[PDB]
RNA sequence: AGAGUUAAAUUAUAACUAAGCUGUAAAAAGCCCUAGUUAAAAUAAAAUAACCCACGAAAGUGACUCUAAUAAUCCUGACACACGAUAGCUAGGACCCAAACUGGGAUUAGAUACCCCACUAUGCCUAGCCCUAAACCCAAAUAGUUACAUAACAAAACUAUUCGCCAGAGUACUACUCGCAACUGCCUAAAACUCAAAGGACUUGGCGGUGCUUCACAUCCACCUAGAGGAGCCUGUUCUA
């Protein structure tokens, strides 16, 4: 409101196109993490609820994180096994 | 550090939407992290720098940050 | 061809025209997306009301309006009616996250309207204003 | 389904196999055709090489046989064809030079064409949301859209005709009308289209 | 980075109060989870709102506008051949990534200890 | 592993250096075993889940005279040996 | 488990604040 | 704990434009002193940082600045003293928004519920009470160990000095006492009577209007054909006889 307008939250189009400036602008809410700010924000929820989905959150996103990085150690044996038949 | 010079400040902000980047993005030691949090809301409240956008007079700056906008 | 994607400051020196007219110059349209209905407004660059319209102004109904495809027709016909008075280019303005959102800029689109630049400007409290309690007690 | 899964459907069309050597990859299908040592299926007894049948004639002589009476559908498209290349030439020798150009007479191309215009672009199934069903408009597939248009064609012809007009001449005039566009077969694609654009609001629940 | 764990769970040694509360506890499986199936959206909405365009303006006469006509039959195909086709190849590829049998494979040749 | 700590001799940048000194001790009695059950003619058995030698373990024992289970050992093989084997098995009396 | 005690405890206590509001 | 301040929203109220706005799986009710855009006090709450784990004894605390400040040369310890989330009470003020209760509109055989709309106490400040929580991390405080050792599950098993508790289950966060600004209240807290169990953790089936994949090929839908249920007759039942 009392700031200046149009600079905040705006991507402009190249060649004529808006769909892509759209999945652009779509992508920097997303890495922003508002798009979901906007869906928590429809509704209300309790203090209580909020430190249960955030313990959730940090649960998942250790385990996730961790798992990927088993993923990405043992990438490298993928390979054929050149024992077969031994 | 320092809340005077918005540029340091601004650095570790985003441009699109002016939130601050947490520890994953912004890569310090955790006494940094906190100054550098701390210095950004005391010059968001004093009137030194924007909050809803990047300042664009600072928009050029080397880019320290980890995220990708464009892909 | 270096292209920017940040806008072009009005206090800068930049040389950008659409149709010889400046960045600021050019019209707005505000395109409120709600969960229920989608309401189109394009105005001048002093903020004159250019022309208006809506999903229930295109003769939908009240499950009917929520849909996209009520948007896109008020997109298409909210360009028509800025067609019949005249501009070719317009910055267009979003707020609120809605199912109309794709669908009111590809009317804007195809209703013979030109945009060059979208700004999502949706109502972020800073924990302020209390919503109301959330479904299924 | 006394045939294995080996077993393919036949090619009939002679001028597939008269002329081979200008082109090389229907060749190259061919003699995989016959070098996979390919089990082929007997010809169906509908289906023969005559240049005289049409396909769209057979399904629609197939959709006119009720119970087992082949021989009956065909006498019936037969006095049917008969009797609308006969109304076309009973309206060619009263006309005048530019209306016996515009006039068609080939009871085939008049069919083909009836059943071009006669076939509904947009259908609707029913979903259920929320306990209750509702119509929503969905594209259809070439066979479903000609397929309603025969169905069409037999469910009014068998439905609203009097007992005393036969059922050929009622079948060659509602061709006419449907040539014409003016046929109430083409009132009922329109009503569909009138109930899908009631209904384009739930195309979104597919 | 991994988000770090000391002092979250609830021990006997932890001073301070717990901090995350896992409902299973946090102990990587032999396997990882099955790849989620994409919900399906409607087709074609543009070209069958241009189509009934016509159809309302011009009173439902296919003789008037048939290009719309045929850029939705070109759409309804274009639909089944990718819904024919995108089903087989998005069960095969994963791009960067490495199919969910072989990765259950990769995990039980190399094991996650509890025990011992 | 917490068994080897009075094995192991210390640690080289974090890895693991094992005494031969104990490894030689040890080694002169095992063969000496080995040795002594072979003489007093019995069954010896070469065992090495590991699919990177395994066909060296099965010619040196083909070579040896003595018997070799490099593959899957399945579940009851030496415990239900009369139900795997045949009626009558005289068990391994060595196992390598 | 325990919310049998739970809901036992919670269903005299309903009845018990049933009588005070009663009597 | 005081004192000072407001960025994102939101609103009272004005100016242009429109005839609709809100509301859901779908609808009605409500509002048309309405909706959109531009300007904006007061009140309330403090996105991102926070993938951080700090402060306080606990409850609790994460918008900014300043002031005062976080006991013990550090063992345990009450019925004594001092605090104690939200909800609630007396008096004064404030009231954007949310909302018990209530009134309408849906749903249902019924709906004084789940869904929608509006509004009140209340949520906020000052001053005094009330002293209750799944006040739980169901794991007491202070010094230590990885020796012996797996009822089961869960957060591995345990030494030394203390403090408070625990004697079957229902009756029973109850009756009657003492004390308390509490008077539909809190704390302490039985018995008569009934039963031979009341319980805690697991194993396997069964089930699920719980979630995720692959399906149904006359089988559920989309969908094809011919019939039944309407008429007469044959024939078999059920009822009367
Ligand atoms: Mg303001
Ligand atoms: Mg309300
Ligand atoms: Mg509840
Ligand atoms: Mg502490
Ligand atoms: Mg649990
Ligand atoms: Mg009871
Ligand atoms: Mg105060
Ligand atoms: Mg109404
Ligand atoms: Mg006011
Ligand atoms: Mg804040
Ligand atoms: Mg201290
Ligand atoms: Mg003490
Ligand atoms: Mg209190
Ligand atoms: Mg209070
Ligand atoms: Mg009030
Ligand atoms: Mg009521
Ligand atoms: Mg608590
Ligand atoms: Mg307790
Ligand atoms: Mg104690
Ligand atoms: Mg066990
Ligand atoms: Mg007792
Ligand atoms: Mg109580
Ligand atoms: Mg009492
Ligand atoms: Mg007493
Ligand atoms: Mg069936
Ligand atoms: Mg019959
Ligand atoms: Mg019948
Ligand atoms: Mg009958
Ligand atoms: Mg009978
Ligand atoms: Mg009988």
């Amino acid at each position: 409101a009392n700031h200046l307008k149009f600079i905040a939250r705006t991507v402009m189009v190249q060649e004529g196109n808006v769909e892509g400036a759209y999945r652009t602008l779509n992508r920097i809410l997303t890495m922003d993490g508002l798009i979901e700010d906007i869906k928590r924000r429809r509704y209300y929820e309790k203090p209580c609820r909020r430190r249960q989905r955030e313990s959730y959150e940090t649960c998942r996103r250790i385990y996730n994180m961790e798992m990927a990085r088993k993923i990405n150690f043992l990438m490298r044996k993928n390979r054929a096994d050149p024992w077969q038949g031994c | 550090v320092d809340y005077k010079n918005v540029q340091l400040l601004s650095q570790f902000i985003s441009p699109f939407t002016g939130c601050i980047y947490g520890r994953h993005i912004t890569g310090l030691c955790g006494k940094k992290q906190k100054e550098i949090t701390k210095a950004i809301k005391r010059a968001q409240i004093l009137g030194f720098m924007p909050v809803t956008y990047k300042d664009p007079a600072y928009l050029k700056d080397p880019k320290v940050c980890n995220i990708k906008y464009r892909e | 061809s270096s292209f920017s994607i940040y806008p072009p400051i009005p206090g800068q020196e930049n040389s950008l025209r659409w149709a010889g007219k400046k960045f600021e110059e050019i019209p707005i349209a505000h395109i409120k997306a709600s969960y229920n209905n989608t309401q189109i407004q394009v105005v001048s660059a002093a903020h004159q009301p250019l022309a208006h319209a809506s999903c229930g102004t295109e003769g939908f109904r009240n499950a009917k309006k929520g849909t996209g495809i009520a948007a896109q027709t008020a997109g298409i016909a909210a360009a028509a009616k800025a067609t019949g008075k005249g501009v070719t280019h317009v910055r267009v303005v979003v707020k609120g996250l809605g199912p109309g959102r794709l669908s009111a800029i590809k009317g804007l689109t195809m209703g013979g309207l030109e945009v060059i630049s979208i700004t999502d400007n949706t109502p972020i409290p800073h924990n302020g204003c209390r919503p109301r309690k959330a479904r299924r007690l | 389904s006394r045939y294995g899964p080996e077993y393919k459907d036949p090619q009939i069309d002679k001028e597939y196999y008269r002329k081979p050597l200008a082109e090389q990859t229907e060749e190259e299908k061919y003699e995989r055709d016959f070098k996979k040592t390919q089990l082929i299926k007997a010809a169906p007894a509908t289906k023969t090489s005559s240049v005289f049948e049409d396909p769209v004639i057979s399904k629609f002589t197939n959709m006119m046989m009720k119970g087992g009476n082949k021989v009956l559908a065909r006498s019936l498209m037969t006095q049917t064809l008969e009797a609308v290349k006969r109304k076309q030439f009973a309206k060619y020798h009263a006309a005048s030079a530019e209306e016996q150009a515009t006039i068609e007479r080939n009871p085939y191309t008049i069919f083909h064409q009836a059943l071009k215009n006669c076939e509904p672009v947009i259908g609707l199934v029913p979903i259920l949301k929320g306990g209750h069903f509702y119509q929503v408009p969905v594209p259809l597939a070439d066979r479903r859209r000609r397929f309603l248009a025969m169905k069409w064609m037999i469910a009014e012809c068998r439905e609203k005709k009097h007992r005393r007009v036969l059922m050929p001449e009622k079948l060659s005039q509602e061709l006419l009308e449907a040539f014409h566009n003016q046929g109430p077969v083409i009132k009922r694609k329109h009503d569909m289209h009138k109930m899908a654009e009631a209904n384009r609001a739930l195309a979104h629940y597919r | 980075a991994t988000p770090s764990l000391r002092g979250r769970l609830a021990r006997l040694g932890n001073p301070r109060r717990p901090i995350l509360k896992p409902n299973k506890p946090l102990i990587l499986a032999n396997h990882v989870g099955e790849r989620r199936r994409e919900k399906g959206e409607a087709t074609c909405i543009t070209e069958m709102s241009v189509m009934m365009a016509c159809w309302k303006q011009n009173e439902f006469r296919d003789e008037a506008c048939r290009k719309e006509i045929q850029d939705f039959f070109d759409c309804a195909s274009r639909a089944e051949a990718a819904r024919k086709m995108r089903s087989i190849q998005e069960n095969l590829g994963e791009l960067g990534s490495l199919p969910p049998k072989k990765l259950n494979k990769l995990l039980h040749r190399f094991p996650n200890k509890p025990h011992v | 592993h917490r068994f080897m700590e009075p094995y192991l001799f210390g640690s080289r940048l974090g890895q693991d250096i094992i005494d031969l000194e104990q490894t030689a001790a040890h080694l002169q009695l095992a063969l000496n075993f080995t040795a002594h059950v072979a003489y007093r003619e019995g069954i010896i058995l070469f065992v090495s889940r590991h699919r990177q030698f395994a066909h060296l373990i099965e010619t040196t024992a083909r070579d040896c005279g003595e018997y070799a289970h490099t593959r899957y050992f399945k579940g009851g093989l030496l415990t239900n040996a009369p139900l795997l084997l045949g009626p009558g098995v005289r068990l391994p009396d060595l196992i390598i | 488990k325990n919310i049998l005690k739970i809901r036992r405890r919670k269903m005299n206590h309903h009845k018990y604040r049933k009588l005070v509001k009663r009597t």
